[PDB]
């Protein structure tokens, strides 16, 4: 609809990477959207995902391309986005004296049992490439993982 | 990728050579009938004449090259293939196993069809339920059994 | 919330780190959520199951069950981060439901005392508790009430404090109704002083070891065992210490009311009389018994046995020991001492004087009892006796003999031993505060008060009014108070705002009791005309105010019980349906101004206690004592324990929900809400508000350069609230009140989602990662894909296979 030429080769870019293997033939699974989106750089959360196209299921039904733009414009638009600001206000909630340190099962913990819950792979993998320690006490910075986390995974310009 | 190639075509030279040596002349089936000779096996007529007529006026060798590129439009350098089978194998030996290259070649990427992941076996180094990588390669142009 | 959150002792004040992290985390949906009505604990807690227009269908929380309350008995509750809330006022939504449930919740973990704004609430535990140790003292004394958990201590410390940064007096309130602990609390408050402030300068106490003695020698005198409570507090006390500037103790002073002048002679079915006669009649001291001309058996003496002679918890031979100790302590003579029991004694020789009567003229029968009787009170025996059988009254010009039938030598009798009761009462408070009295500088008091509340009971008499007109003025007093503060306060923050002083409330109720012509200013009259019938002071009183000052009207009544009612003087508490009862009789003490002339000569304390130096209608004294009381409690900073009973059955943790809402109903606990209501209850300090409602809107400016009024002022304007709900001052930020609720609410739903978002860039980076090697691996696929088809168009193509084996031919 409203987007640009550059943006729109930018999505197909992404798209027949999807395409390509779910058996290049220009159609891509549902379940498929919230992971097409991460690539196209967003951070959509499932609950954004489901309401935007989003299916919780592989069988459920195949977007187009076309079908697709519109699913990206109506979402680079919201712009609750999620800001450095908010988190780092989450968890001064969670640090319980003020020294920015907090302990390790805890920080694993919110992520495993609260909020949009996660694996404890995806836990654990994104504790490991983003290095981040204990320290003696076994605690973690939390302003350590956050940068990393937001930075990317491919920060200067190659890995 | 596709057209053209220097050694490729070189070789396609050389190669058009050892054929005439049957003599300077272009000396074909005469050759055809006697290159096939000093190699190890034999062959009938109707090939002689048709093996030839796939081509229209005469196979000299610009035109010795016509048949042969509508032919070799994708032969990929050797080394961008031997690492593509590496990708989808990173255990380190040389292998990609049968489960797996199957999905593979069938569902994902230009899907392949059944016909041809049949014929995909037939001659397929696959012994043992896994899959030596480094020979569909050698097997690229060719090399062994 | 305070020091040393793990402090063994804090285990009946305090949860712990852990333990509160608890209540606080609790689930919770301020949709499904919340509190209604039921028959045993008046409320309980509820998750909305179904809802079609009222039929709102409720699962509750313990039980499992489903009833389908109305839509309005289903109240709002509070959420988690109030579990255990320490000062009731803090809570966004205000509701008995929750005032109940912050109560018993507390009350059912250990937790007796505990805050609502202005008021400290005191539940009796009905058990010793460690809450009292001085090592407590030590760790309440100097602090601010809000570094400190709830507790007596802080209230007593903060009073003090005040006394000296403010140089001005302090006064503790302590309320309730009966056996709800008031007594108990006191001598703790009184105690606490008694240490903290305590001097540096034979058988004598010391100025703070006597000032607590007091209660041993009074109580033997002023209490007595009552269904409510086994040690019944018969009567009223203001104590008042004073300290100088140095805030040291100085001395102190007593005032005692209402002494419960009807159990000399009489007690109820279960009931008991002064624990004093029980304690002499004790094994404990042996001559005593001689000395009043006693036997050691209370069963004997019809002024004492008419219930019981024991108490399931006194040990009545300890008590007298103690008892007379501290007499000792207070410095009183072996000789003063006896001189107190002797006259203690007489009152039992009294009933036990029997009569006959040969036409209208009564006679003794056993000179022998009024001879004992006579002994003690150092007069002569025949001389007595006639004064009591026939008097010479004086009828104007004239003085005449006359005869007096048994009934009347009896009920005679009576008013003697009541007289001579209330006169040694009286006699012995004036006697302590003569040893309290060292004369020593005092720049400022502290006053503490036991006192009972409002006593509506289902048959009303005098005493009954009394009390009642007693707590009417308390009860503005109060209202006053708070008024003046709570303007003083939206003042010190600047907040535009106009009030009324509710005090103006109970006006009239307390008008008409004491004006110049309303229900006590005619008692005086009737007590007055001889010719004076209960039926005639009906006349007046109805007569004069009648259907003509609305806060006396017809009296309710029974069935065919209790008895008849006569007019109904609606208060503070509620609504009380009063009896004409012989209020005459009770008001005016009687007694055969014969008997007190000739008492006016024999033994000592005889003397000073009829000695004088026609007015005792006990109403003209409690009017007189009343005001000094008011010109002194409006003297003082005023705080205020409101004391609590638990329920019945004199047991540890168990809340009769239907009781205690009800106090909660007739002390003012129940009317704080629901005036603040009206006003911002819910007062923010800008740093805490700062500290939780940030993460609402956020921002990059660090915390530490951050000033909080300004992002309150953002967090609000953001989140579209009407400024008709808060008022930001000086130093907090005045919310009406779902404002703490929503902002909660707000907030958990936030953060939730603020976590959601990060997981949700964290399945941006993971998936972000892949996308690189996928997009390699796709590249080598279709290298693969590509060339793998191109050969199975070759493998079969006679011209390359030749080419093939002829190509190692080079
Ligand atoms: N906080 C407390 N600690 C120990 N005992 C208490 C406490 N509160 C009340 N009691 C007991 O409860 C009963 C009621 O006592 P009391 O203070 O005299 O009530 P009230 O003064 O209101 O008439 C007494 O027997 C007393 O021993
Ligand atoms: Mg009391």
């Amino acid at each position: 609809s409203q987007l640009t030429k550059d943006e729109i080769e930018e999505v197909r870019e992404v798209f027949d990477l999807f395409d390509f293997w779910d058996g290049r033939d220009g159609d891509v699974d549902a379940a498929k959207v919230g992971d097409l989106l991460r690539c196209l750089g967003m951070n959509p959360t499932e609950a954004q995902v489901h309401q935007h196209g989003g299916t919780k299921k592989m069988g459920e039904k195949a977007y187009k391309l076309e079908e697709i733009l519109p699913i990206y414009e109506e979402m680079s638009s919201k712009d609750t986005g999620t800001a450095a600001d908010e988190f780092m206000e989450a968890f001064k909630t969670f640090d319980r004296e003020g020294q920015g340190l907090i302990s390790s099962a805890e920080i694993r913990n919110v992520l495993k049992m609260l909020g949009e819950r996660i694996t404890e792979d995806q836990c654990n993998d994104i504790f490991t490439f983003c290095d981040i320690r204990e320290d003696i006490d076994g605690n973690i910075k939390y302003e350590d993982l956050m940068k990393k986390v937001m930075a990317g995974p491919f920060p200067d310009k190659s890995d | 990728r596709v057209k053209l190639s220097q050694r490729q075509m070189q070789e396609l030279k050389e190669a058009f050579t050892m054929i005439d040596q049957d003599r300077d002349g272009f000396i074909g089936m005469e050759d055809l009938k006697d290159m096939f000779s000093s190699l190890g096996r034999v062959p009938p007529d109707d090939e002689l004449n048709a093996m030839l007529k796939e081509c229209p006026g005469q196979l000299n060798f610009t035109a010795f090259l016509t048949l042969f590129g509508e032919k070799v439009s994708g032969t990929d350098p050797e080394d961008a293939l031997r690492n593509a089978f590496s990708m989808f194998d990173e255990d380190g030996q040389g292998f990609i196993p049968e489960d797996y290259l199957k999905d593979l070649l069938e569902n994902m990427g230009d899907n392949f069809s059944k016909e041809e992941i049949k014929n995909v076996w037939k001659d397929a180094p696959l012994k043992n339920k896994q899959f030596n990588y480094n020979k569909m390669v050698d097997i690229k142009g060719k090399a062994e059994d | 919330m305070t020091m040393d959150f793990s402090d063994p002792d804090m285990e009946f004040l305090c949860l712990t780190r852990q333990k509160l992290m608890e209540a606080t985390s609790i689930p919770f949906d301020g949709k499904k959520n919340c509190w209604v009505p039921d028959p045993d604990f008046g409320f309980v807690g509820a998750e909305i199951q179904s809802t079609k227009g009222d039929e709102v269908t409720v699962k509750t929380d313990k039980t499992q069950e489903t009833r389908v309350v109305k839509k309005d008995d289903i109240g709002q509750r509070n959420p988690p981060k109030f579990e255990m809330n320490m000062d009731m006022a803090n809570l966004t939504f205000l509701n008995e439901a929750s005032i109940l449930h912050n109560l018993r919740s507390r009350y059912e973990s250990g937790f007796i005392y505990t805050y609502s704004g202005l008021f400290c609430i005191a539940i009796n535990p009905y058990r010793r508790l460690p809450i009292y140790t001085q090592g407590l003292v030590d760790k309440y004394r100097g602090k601010r009430r809000a570094e400190m958990p709830p507790h007596l201590f802080s209230i007593a410390d903060n009073a003090y404090q005040y006394m000296l940064q403010d140089r001005e007096n302090q006064s503790m309130l302590i309320t309730g109704e009966s056996g709800a602990g008031k007594t108990e609390n006191t001598k703790k408050v009184i105690q606490y002083f008694a240490l903290v402030a305590a001097s540096l300068a034979e058988k004598k106490g010391t100025l703070e070891d006597q000032i607590v003695q007091c209660n041993p020698v009074l109580e033997a005198y002023g209490n007595a065992k009552t269904t409510r409570n086994n040690n019944s507090s018969r009567f009223g006390k203001f104590i008042r210490i004073h300290f100088g500037t140095q805030g040291k103790i100085a001395g102190a002073d007593i005032e005692t009311y209402l002494l419960e002048k009807s159990r000399v002679t009489y007690q109820q079915s279960a009931e008991r009389n002064y624990h004093i006669f029980y304690q002499l009649l004790s094994p404990a001291f042996p001559e005593n018994i001689e000395k009043i001309l006693a036997v050691p058996d209370p069963g004997l003496y019809g002024f004492i046995n008419q219930g019981t002679l024991t108490v399931d918890g006194i040990d009545d031979e300890e008590e007298m020991g103690l008892t007379d100790t501290a007499f000792d302590v207070l410095g009183f003579t072996d000789e003063e001492k006896l001189s107190m029991y002797k006259c203690t004694g007489c009152i039992l020789h009294l009933g036990e004087m029997k009569w006959k009567q040969r036409g209208e003229q009564a006679e003794a029968d056993g000179t022998a009892e009024a001879e004992k009787v006579a002994f003690l009170l150092g007069v002569n025996a025949g001389d007595l006796l006639k004064c009591l059988l026939k008097p010479k009254i004086k009828v104007g010009t004239e003085y005449v003999t006359q005869g007096r039938n048994k009934d009347q030598v009896t009920n005679s009798i009576a008013a003697l031993a009541k007289s001579l009761y209330d006169r040694m009462f009286n006699w012995l408070v004036r006697r302590v505060n003569q040893t309290l009295d060292t004369k020593a500088k005092r720049q400022f008091f502290i006053g503490v008060l036991d006192i009972a509340g409002f006593e509506i009971f289902d048959f009303n008499s005098f005493e009954q009014l009394c009390i009642n007109y007693t707590n009417e003025r308390l009860q503005q007093f109060f209202n006053h108070h708070m008024f003046v503060l709570e303007q003083e306060e939206y003042k010190k923050e600047g907040i535009v705002w106009e009030f009324i002083d509710f005090g103006l409330d109970l006006q009239a109720c307390i008008e008409l009791i004491e004006k110049p012509m309303g229900i006590l200013s005619i008692l005086e009259e009737e007590c007055m005309f001889p010719k004076a019938s209960d039926t005639s002071f009906k006349n007046k009183l109805y007569d004069n105010h009648l259907g003509k000052n609305p806060m006396f009207g017809k009296p309710k009544p029974p069935k065919a019980g209790c008895a008849e009612a006569h007019f109904c003087l609606h208060h503070y508490a509620g609504s009380v349906s009063y009896s004409i009862a012989g209020w005459l009789d009770k008001n005016k003490d009687p007694i055969n101004e014969n008997v007190v002339e000739l008492l006016q000569n024999s033994k000592e304390p005889i003397v000073k206690m009829l000695f004088t130096p026609a007015f005792q209608t006990i109403s003209s004294v409690h009017k007189e004592s009343l005001n000094k009381l008011m010109k002194n409690l409006y003297s003082t900073h005023p705080h205020f324990v409101r004391c609590i009973i638990p329920n019945e059955l004199k047991t540890p943790g168990l809340i009769d929900a239907a009781l205690v809402l009800h106090q909660l109903r007739c002390n003012g606990v129940l009317e704080g809400i629901r005036i603040c209501r009206k006003g911002f209850p819910n007062r923010i300090i800008y740093s805490e508000f700062k500290q939780r409602y940030s993460i609402l809107a956020p921002n990059a400016v660090p915390s530490g350069f951050a000033d909080g009024k300004v992002v309150t002022d953002k967090a609000l304007s953001a989140l579209q609230l009407d400024p008709n709900e808060y008022r930001l001052g000086n130093t907090k930020v005045f919310f009406k009140a779902g404002v703490l609720g929503m902002l909660e609410d707000m907030r958990d739903e936030r953060l939730s989602k603020i976590i959601s978002m990060f997981q949700a860039h964290i399945r941006g980076y993971l998936m972000r990662k892949a996308y690189k090697k996928l997009q390699d691996q796709r590249i080598g696929l279709t290298l693969i894909q590509r060339n793998v088809r191109k050969w199975l168009v070759l493998r079969n193509w006679e011209w390359w296979r030749l080419f093939n084996k002829v190509k190692p031919l080079l």
